[PDB]
């Protein structure tokens, strides 16, 4: 049997979050994009995702 | 090439009931 | 023969409402943590316990008894069990379903006689001997009455050596064993060759000698005097038994120090 109320959450979390680029500078031989990663609160993001 | 890596005092799947992946059941 | 039925079936309620309620000692925080499926499949048990059907169990508490005393052989408790169940599954009723209960809670308790059966061998040792002593001649042999002391040493031997000391009646002649191994089978209707020397001061076939050597340890100042032969021999057999103990410890010592060797200058 699975484990219950203690590993999951009924509050509306998200699974896939877009992070539209904050700032996009540039050059010829290069590319700069600076997002502002927001890990919400009580969430735990693993970088591999 | 090096691995180490942690998390190994065993595992839980505690009892009073048993393990995960199902054994047999789509 | 019951807990072997308990420990062959029936995987309590106090132990269940002692854990859900969290009244245990070691790990009170045990039932709380389970998935909320189990905690709702063990609370509706110690809130409205579910009945049971005990027949099988105590019926299996009777088979495990028969096959341990000796009726229904070990390999037949699959026909006996079905037959008993079906009989008790026909005529069942508070009649039988109780008459069992008594049988199962008495057969495991009325086992003291069985224990006695193997603690004074009052199954084939004294009942047989106290039968054979009633087949002996009258208890007034001509020569002497050292007879009775010997015949009592026999009973003491049979009563104080539970090992097996069975007394068969292998047809007309009752024969004394010294052990289930039986490598000292002496014929006890063939010491009507001691109703000869019961009182005197090479006519003993070793069979008689075997009986003498078998009981001697249990004779002290009983068979007594210089009542011939029967007297001494018993004393000489006891002396030889003591010397045999001495030589036994000696030989173990001399073979632990280190081939015939010791066997020569011991025997």
């Amino acid at each position: 049997v699975a484990p219950t109320h203690d590993v999951t959450t009924d509050r509306s979390q998200r699974l896939t979050l877009r992070f539209v680029p904050v700032d996009r500078e540039d050059t010829a031989y290069s590319y700069k994009v600076r997002f502002t990663l927001a890990v919400g609160d009580n969430r735990v993001l693993d970088m591999a995702s | 090439p090096r691995h180490g890596s942690r998390p190994f005092m065993g595992t839980w799947n505690e009892i009073g009931t048993s393990q995960l992946n199902g054994g047999a059941f789509s | 023969p019951a807990m072997l039925a308990a420990l062959q079936s029936q995987p309590d309620w106090a132990a269940a409402m002692d854990r859900i309620l969290a009244l245990t000692t070691r790990n009170p925080e045990a039932f709380r943590q389970q998935p909320q499926a189990n905690r709702f499949s063990a609370i509706l048990e110690a809130v409205v316990p579910s009945r049971t059907n005990p027949t099988h169990e105590k019926v299996l508490a009777i088979v495990n008894a028969l096959t341990e005393s000796k009726a229904i052989r070990k390999d037949e408790a699959g026909l006996i069990y079905n037959a008993l169940l079906e009989r008790v599954a026909r005529y069942n009723s508070t009649n039988v379903q109780a008459n069992l209960d008594r049988l199962t809670t008495d057969v495991r308790e009325a086992v003291a006689q069985r224990e006695r059966f193997m603690h004074d061998t009052n199954l084939g040792s004294q009942v047989a001997l106290n039968a054979f002593l009633s087949t002996l001649p009258a208890n007034v042999p001509r020569g002497q009455e050292d007879y009775v002391s010997f015949i009592s040493a026999l009973r003491l031997l049979v009563a104080e050596v539970p090992q097996s000391e069975v007394y068969q009646s292998g047809p007309d002649y009752f024969f004394q064993t010294s052990r289930q191994g039986l490598q000292t089978v002496n014929l006890t209707q063939a010491f009507k060759n001691l109703q000869g020397m019961w009182g005197v001061r090479s006519l003993l076939t070793p069979n008689t000698r075997l009986l003498l050597l078998l009981i001697a340890p249990f004779t002290n100042s009983s068979t007594i005097s210089r009542d011939s032969y029967l007297g001494h021999l018993i004393t000489l057999y006891r002396e030889a038994i003591g010397q045999t103990q001495v030589d036994e410890q000696t030989f173990q010592e001399i073979t632990s120090v280190s081939d015939t060797g010791s066997l020569e200058a011991t025997l």
